[PDB]
RNA sequence: ACCAGC
C-alpha cells in the first residue's frame, strides 16, 4: 500500500503538463520524490504497485488525480495507462461516510480553523484538524511576490515549476497519510483483528464492510458521469431569453402606472421611491393603504406574503384585482431569468466548448445518503406543471448530440422507480401487521386509488398529501394541502390512521430504541440520548437530527441506498453483456436526480436492452438484501427529457 | 528623477525572483534589486560604465512602467562593464534575458543587454561600433516577433559583417524557454547559431522544394 | 461567492444571515447589510444625490453602478457622468444640462471609455455612441453583460477604437450599435446589427425594445464596404425593371 | 425570508 500526491499545471477540465510527485510506501517507508522530468519512472512505479497485487491510495483521487494522469500519459508521452478501480482508493470517499456530520460537531473548535474551513472535507482543512500545517503555498507565494515587486497576476501559481512546490507536495502527502491513519483508526468500519496496510484488494475490500466498497463504486460511476456531461441546447434557451426578458420590461411599465411612487422619509428629508414589484415590502405597503386585511400573522409585526395569499386577497378597487396577477406573473419571470440565463450560477454560463453541461455530484452531502447536485444543480430545474417548464426541460436533450461517426443524433432512456419510501415502509412495518400491506401495493397502483379514497383533485397532491402525514407533520400542514381547516387537518388523520394501526406501533418502537428520556421546556427541549445513531442497511451509523425525524431519517436514508446500489448493478450487467461505456461506445449516463435516471444510448435496440436490464438490476437489488416486498420500476424511451420525465 | 537611489537610503535588497525564474547569485552578480519607496516596493536595475561607475538606475513598478532617474545614454549597456573581451557574445532585447542567459551558465560567456530595446537599437549600436570590435562572434537573441525580427534585420547593418548570426526560438524570448523547461535549446542556439542569411536574397541551391511545388500547380 | 449561513442577531432568526468570502454577511429577513474647469467634482461638495430618470426609463441601481448621479449645485440639476481606468479611479467627468453646456473636468483622454472599470473579461460586448443607449442595454440586460460606450461622439472612430486595441482583443464577438463606422478591430469578429429606429432608446419607449434584444444575441456579420454580391440585389433589379 | 427539485 502506497500513498501518492501529484501536483500539475490546472484543473482536470484543461490541463497539458505535469510538475511533481511523492510516492510514500509502507515497506520501505520513503517519501520517494520525483520531478518534471520522472514522470515514466513515475508512472513506472504506479504500474509496479499495480501488477504486484496492492492498493493505491489518493485524496480526491476518483474525481480529479487518476484521469489527470491517464490524460498526461497520453497527451504528453504518448502511452496508455488506465488504473483498474480495485486498486485505487481514496480518502476522501472514506470521509464522507466516516466523517459524515461536520457542521453539528465542528463548533468548539472554531477558535483551529480561519472560518472559511467549517465543515470542510478539503485536504487542507483535515491539515488545520490534525494541528499539522506548515504554511500555505499560494499564501506564500503571494507574499514572496510582494517581497520581490513583481506583480501578482490571476491567482495562477502552478505555471512553472519550482522548489517550493515540491516542499508543499511533501507536506500534502504527509497530511494525507496522517489523514489516513486516523480514517483506518476506526472500529465500527474496519475491524481491529488485520492490519490494513498490508492486505492486498481481495483482503482489503471483502474482510469489511459492504458500505466501504458500495460508496467507492458510487464514487466512481458519479465521476465519470460528471466527466460525461449533458447534452445541451444553446439557441433554444437563448429564444427563451429573448422571449421573456421582454415581458418584465411590459410587467413593470403596465404597473408601475397603477401602483404610484410615494415620498419616503430618508428639515425631514424626504425621496421620490418608485414601485418595486420584486420587492415583498412595496407590494405589502400598497396593499395595507389599499383596503386589504392579511388575518395571517408569520411574523410579529408584519404578514406573510406569498404565492398561496396572493390568490386569496380582494380589494375594492377593480384595477388592483387584475394587477394583482400581474405581480405573481412577474415574480415568476424574474425568477426564471435568474435561474436559466442571468443568474451567477446560470445555464449559459457553464457550457463547455463541445456544447454540454458538467455539474458537480456529491455522492454522501445530506446525512441520510442522499446525493447532492452543485455547480449548477440539474436536479432543481421546473418540472413540466410549472409555467415554462417543458420548454425549460426541451434543452436538456439527449438528442443534440450528433454522432461523430454517422451524424445521427442519440436516443434517450429514463428509469424511473415507483413507490419507493413508501415502500420501504411497507418492507419496515411487515413484521407488526404480518404482511398484509404490502400486498395492495402490488395490487393496482397505490396513488391512484390514494386520491380515490382520499378525494384530492391531482395525483400530486395525493402524494404530497401523504408523505406529509407519514413524517410527522402538525394540525395545519396537511389541512392546508386541500385549503381547508384544522377540522378536516384532523379528520384525515384519524382516517389514515384507523386505517392500518402498525404506523403508531412502528414509531413507538422507535421511541422505544432510540431516546429513553426527554425533559420538556416551555421554549426549547432537554433531551438525554441513548443511541444518537440508526444501523442502516449496509451498517453505517446514519446520524439523528431531531428525535420527531427518526422515522425520516430511518425511511430515506434506506431509500437512498437501494437506488445506490441499483445504479450501480445496471451497468455491472451491461458491461458484462458486451457494451462499451462513454461517448464512443453505446451508451452513457447523463445525470442521476435522487429516484431516476437518465441514459443516453445510440440505437432503439441498444435503448431496449438498457430499458430490459434495468428491471433485472432493480430485482437483484430487492433479493440481495432480502426485502419482504416486491420492487418494481417503470422507463420511458424518447428524443430529449419532456417526453422521459 | 532626483539622483541616483542608494540601496541603503531605499532599503534595497538583493533577492532571486520566483515567478520570473531568477535566483539571487544572478542578481547579486549584476545589480538587479528591489527598494521600498513610496510604500509600494519598486524593483531597480544598475548601469554602469566601461570603468564600473554607476551612472544610472532604472525603476520599474508593479506594473510595467519606465522611470529614468538622470542622464540617460545610448553608449550605456546593461551587463557591459563585467566583461573587457572573450570569443563570443550574445546580445538580448530587453533586461531580464540577461540575468536568464547568465543563469544557466554560472558566469562563463559575455552577455550583455541593450539600453532601449528593439525600438532605438540602430541608435545604440551604431554608437557602440567600437566595443564590438575586440569580440570574435556574436549572436542576437530577440525576440519572435515582427519588431524583433524588424529588429534584428535593421540592426545588422551597422554591425561588422561575418560575426553577426542569428538564432531562433520556439518561446517569445529566453525567459519563457526557461520557464517551460526548454533549458536544452538555447543552449544549443548560442553555440550553434543560424548564419548571414538576409531577407531579399535567396540562394540557388536551396530553392528546389519551391519550384518543385511551383510547376505542379 | 456564497459560502454557509450563520444565526443573525438583529432580527434572532436561525439560518438567515448568509457570510460571504469578501468578508461581509447579509441577512434575508431582517434585510441588514454589514460590512475647462480642471477641477473633479467632489461627491460630498456637488450634493450627489442617485436619482432616477422617469421619462426614459432608468432604474436606481443602474446610476448607483454605473456612475450617472445628479449634482444640486447652483441651484440647478446636473448629470455628471463620471470616467474611470483599470485601477479604478476617477479620471475624468462630464456635466451636461438642458442646454447640453457640456463642462469637461479633468485629464480626459482621447481613448476614454463609460464602462471599462467593471467589465474586463466576457465572450460578448455591445458598443454604444451615447450614454443613454448604454444605460438603456444595461436595463434590458439587467447590468449583468459587458456594455461599454464611446466618450467622443460618432466623429473620433478613427481614434479611440484604434487606441483600444488590447482591450477589445480579449473579447470573442465584438457588437457594434453606432446608428440605425470603423475596421481598425480584428477581422472575423465584428458585428454589426440594424435597427428600425434611430436609436435604442427609440426602441425602448416604444415598444420596440424585444427588437433590441433579437439583434443583440443574433447579429449578422460585418459587409467590409460598399460592394455587394449578386443576391442582394434581387429586388432592385426588380425595381429598375418596373420603372 | 421566497422559489425550485426528489
Ligand atoms: C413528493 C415527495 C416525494 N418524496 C419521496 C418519495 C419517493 O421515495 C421519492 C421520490 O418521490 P416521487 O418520485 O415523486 O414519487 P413516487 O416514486 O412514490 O411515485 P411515482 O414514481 O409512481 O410517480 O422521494 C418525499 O420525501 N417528499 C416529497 O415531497
Ligand atoms: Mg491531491
Ligand atoms: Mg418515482
Ligand atoms: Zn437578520
Amino acid at each position: 500500500m502506497i500513498v501518492s500526491a501529484i501536483a500539475a499545471n490546472a484543473l482536470l477540465e484543461s490541463v497539458t503538463k505535469f510538475h511533481c510527485g511523492v510516492i510514500y510506501d509502507y515497506s520501505t517507508a520513503e517519501y520517494v520524490s520525483y520531478r518534471p522530468s520522472d514522470f515514466g519512472a513515475y508512472l513506472d512505479a504506479l504500474e509496479a504497485e499495480v501488477a504486484r497485487g496492492g492498493l493505491i491510495v489518493f485524496h480526491n483521487g476518483h474525481k480529479y488525480d487518476v484521469p489527470a494522469l491517464t490524460k498526461l500519459a497520453k497527451l504528453q508521452l504518448n502511452r496508455e495507462f488506465h488504473l483498474p478501480r480495485e486498486n485505487c482508493i481514496d480518502t476522501l470517499v472514506l470521509s464522507r461516510l466516516i466523517h459524515s456530520n461536520l457542521k453539528d460537531t465542528d463548533m468548539g473548535l472554531l477558535r483551529k480553523l480561519p472560518g472559511k474551513r467549517f465543515g470542510s472535507h478539503a485536504l487542507e482543512a483535515w491539515g488545520y484538524r490534525l494541528g499539522e500545517m506548515k504554511g500555505e503555498y499560494k499564501d506564500d507565494f503571494k507574499r514572496m511576490l510582494e517581497e520581490q515587486g513583481e506583480e501578482y497576476v490571476d491567482g495562477m501559481e502552478w505555471w512553472n515549476f519550482n522548489e517550493e512546490m515540491m516542499d508543499y507536495n511533501v507536506q500534502d502527502v504527509v497530511v494525507t497519510k496522517a489523514l489516513l491513519e486516523k480514517l483506518l483508526s476506526d472500529k465500527h468500519y474496519f475491524p481491529p483483528e488485520i492490519d490494513f496496510t498490508d492486505v492486498g484488494y481481495t483482503t482489503f475490500w471483502s474482510e469489511s464492510l459492504e458500505a466501504v466498497d458500495i460508496e467507492h463504486r458510487a464514487a466512481w460511476l458519479l465521476a465519470k458521469q460528471e466527466r460525461n456531461g449533458f447534452p445541451f441546447d444553446t439557441k433554444a434557451i437563448e429564444e427563451l431569453y429573448v422571449e421573456l426578458a421582454a415581458r418584465r420590461s411590459e410587467l413593470l411599465r403596465k404597473l408601475t402606472e397603477t401602483f404610484g411612487s410615494w415620498y419616503q422619509p430618508k428639515y425631514t428629508p424626504v425621496e421620490h421611491v418608485v414601485f418595486n414589484p420584486s420587492s415583498r415590502d412595496h407590494i405589502q405597503k400598497k396593499l395595507q393603504e389599499a383596503g386589504w386585511v392579511p388575518t395571517k400573522y408569520t411574523d410579529k409585526g408584519a404578514p406573510v406574503v406569498d404565492d398561496e395569499v396572493l390568490e386569496g386577497v380582494r380589494v375594492d378597487d377593480p384595477e388592483k384585482q387584475a394587477a394583482i396577477d400581474l405581480i405573481k406573473e412577474y415574480l415568476m419571470i424574474q425568477k426564471r431569468i435568474g435561474q436559466s440565463a442571468e443568474g451567477d450560477k446560470a445555464w449559459l454560463r457553464y457550457v463547455a466548448e463541445d456544447g454540454k453541461i458538467h455539474g458537480s455530484v456529491n455522492p454522501n452531502g445530506a446525512v441520510t445518503g442522499r446525493a447532492t447536485h452543485a455547480f449548477p444543480n440539474l436536479a432543481q430545474i421546473p418540472g413540466v406543471r410549472s409555467p415554462y417548464g417543458e420548454q425549460c426541460r426541451a434543452a436538456f436533450g439527449a438528442e443534440h448530440h450528433l454522432d461523430g461517426i454517422t451524424g445521427k443524433p442519440w436516443v434517450q432512456a429514463g428509469i424511473d422507480a415507483s413507490g419507493l419510501e413508501l415502500r420501504c415502509l411497507a418492507h419496515f412495518m411487515a413484521r407488526f401487521d404480518n404482511g398484509e400491506y404490502a400486498h395492495e401495493i402490488l395490487n393496482g397502483d397505490i396513488h391512484t386509488k390514494n386520491q380515490i379514497a382520499a378525494e384530492l383533485p391531482t395525483r400530486d397532491n395525493a402524494k404530497t398529501f401523504i408523505y406529509g402525514f407519514l413524517y410527522g407533520a402538525g394540525d395545519e400542514k396537511i389541512g392546508q394541502i386541500v385549503g381547508a381547516g384544522k377540522e378536516r387537518g384532523k379528520e384525515l388523520k384519524k382516517k389514515f390512521l384507523e386505517n392500518t394501526p402498525a404506523i403508531a406501533a412502528l414509531r413507538e418502537s422507535i421511541q422505544q430504541t432510540l431516546v429513553e428520556s426527554s425533559q420538556w421546556v416551555a421554549g426549547e427541549q432537554q433531551v438525554k440520548w441513548k443511541r444518537r445513531w440508526i444501523k442502516g442497511l449496509d451498517g453505517r451509523k446514519v446520524h439523528v437530527r431531531s428525535p420527531h425525524a427518526a422515522l425520516n431519517t430511518l425511511l430515506q436514508s434506506a431509500g437512498a441506498l437501494i437506488c445506490k446500489l441499483w445504479i450501480i448493478k445496471t451497468e455491472e450487467m451491461l458491461v458484462e453483456k458486451g457494451l462499451k461505456h462513454g461517448w464512443d461506445g453505446d451508451f452513457a449516463y447523463m445525470a442521476w436526480v435522487h429516484d431516476e435516471i437518465q441514459v443516453g444510448c445510440r440505437t432503439e435496440e441498444i435503448a431496449q436492452v438498457v430499458i430490459e436490464t434495468a428491471q433485472e438490476a432493480m430485482r437483484w437489488v430487492g433479493d440481495h438484501w432480502n426485502f419482504r416486498c416486491l420492487l418494481d420500476t417503470e422507463g420511458k424511451m424518447g428524443p430529449n427529457w419532456a417526453i422521459c420525465h | 528623477t532626483y539622483n541616483v537611489w542608494n540601496f541603503g537610503e531605499s532599503n534595497g535588497r538583493y533577492s532571486a525572483l520566483t515567478a520570473r525564474g531568477i535566483s539571487k547569485e544572478t542578481c547579486q552578480k549584476a545589480g538587479y534589486w528591489i527598494a521600498k519607496v513610496d510604500g509600494v516596493m519598486y524593483q531597480v536595475a544598475d548601469y554602469r560604465d566601461q570603468n564600473g561607475n554607476i551612472v544610472s538606475q532604472k525603476v520599474r513598478d508593479k506594473d510595467k512602467n519606465f522611470k529614468t532617474t538622470g542622464s540617460h545614454k545610448s553608449d550605456a549597456l546593461f551587463g557591459k562593464h563585467l566583461w573587457n573581451g572573450g570569443k563570443k557574445i550574445v546580445v538580448t532585447e530587453g533586461e531580464i534575458d540577461m540575468l536568464t542567459v547568465m543563469e544557466l551558465q554560472d558566469c562563463k560567456y559575455p552577455v550583455v543587454s541593450l539600453g532601449h530595446g528593439a525600438s532605438a537599437a540602430k541608435k545604440t549600436c551604431a554608437a557602440n561600433y567600437e566595443y564590438f570590435d575586440q569580440f570574435e562572434q556574436i549572436i542576437l537573441m530577440f525576440d519572435m516577433d515582427e519588431a524583433g525580427r524588424k529588429a534584428v534585420e535593421e540592426a545588422a547593418q551597422v554591425l561588422p559583417a561575418g560575426k553577426v548570426r542569428v538564432a531562433v526560438l520556439p518561446c517569445k524570448d529566453a525567459n519563457e524557454c526557461h520557464l517551460n523547461g526548454h533549458d536544452r535549446e538555447i543552449m544549443e542556439q548560442v553555440w550553434n547559431a543560424g548564419p548571414w542569411i538576409p531577407d531579399g536574397v535567396v540562394s540557388a541551391l536551396s530553392l528546389r522544394e519551391r519550384i518543385r511545388e511551383h510547376l505542379s500547380s | 461567492v456564497f459560502l454557509y449561513h450563520i444565526p443573525c442577531d438583529n432580527c434572532g432568526s436561525s439560518d438567515g444571515n448568509s457570510l460571504f468570502s469578501d468578508g461581509h454577511t447579509f441577512c434575508y429577513v431582517c434585510e441588514k447589510w454589514t460590512a475647462m474647469t480642471y477641477n473633479v467634482w467632489n461627491f460630498g461638495e456637488s450634493n450627489g444625490r442617485y436619482s432616477a430618470l422617469t421619462a426614459r426609463g432608468i432604474s436606481k441601481e443602474t446610476c448607483q453602478k454605473a456612475g450617472y448621479w445628479i449634482a444640486k449645485v447652483d441651484g440647478v440639476m446636473y448629470q455628471v457622468a463620471d470616467y474611470r481606468d483599470q485601477n479604478g479611479n476617477i479620471v475624468s467627468q462630464k456635466v451636461r444640462d438642458k442646454d447640453k453646456n457640456f463642462k469637461t473636468t479633468g485629464s480626459h483622454k482621447s481613448d476614454a471609455l463609460f464602462g471599462k472599470h467593471l467589465w474586463n473579461g466576457g465572450k460578448k460586448i455591445v458598443v454604444t455612441e451615447g450614454e443613454i443607449d448604454m444605460l438603456t442595454v444595461m436595463e434590458l440586460q439587467d447590468c449583468k453583460y459587458p456594455v461599454v460606450s464611446l466618450g467622443h461622439g460618432a466623429s473620433a472612430a478613427k481614434k479611440t477604437c484604434a487606441a483600444n486595441y488590447e482591450y477589445f482583443d480579449q473579447f470573442e464577438q465584438i457588437i457594434l450599435m453606432f446608428d440605425m463606422a470603423a475596421q481598425v478591430l480584428p477581422a472575423g469578429k465584428v458585428r454589426v446589427a440594424v435597427l428600425p429606429c434611430k436609436d435604442a432608446n427609440e426602441c425602448h419607449l416604444n415598444g420596440h425594445d424585444r427588437e433590441i434584444m433579437e439583434q443583440v444575441w443574433n447579429a449578422g456579420p460585418w459587409i467590409p464596404d460598399g460592394v455587394v454580391s449578386a443576391l442582394s440585389l434581387r429586388e432592385r433589379i426588380r425595381e429598375h425593371l418596373s420603372s
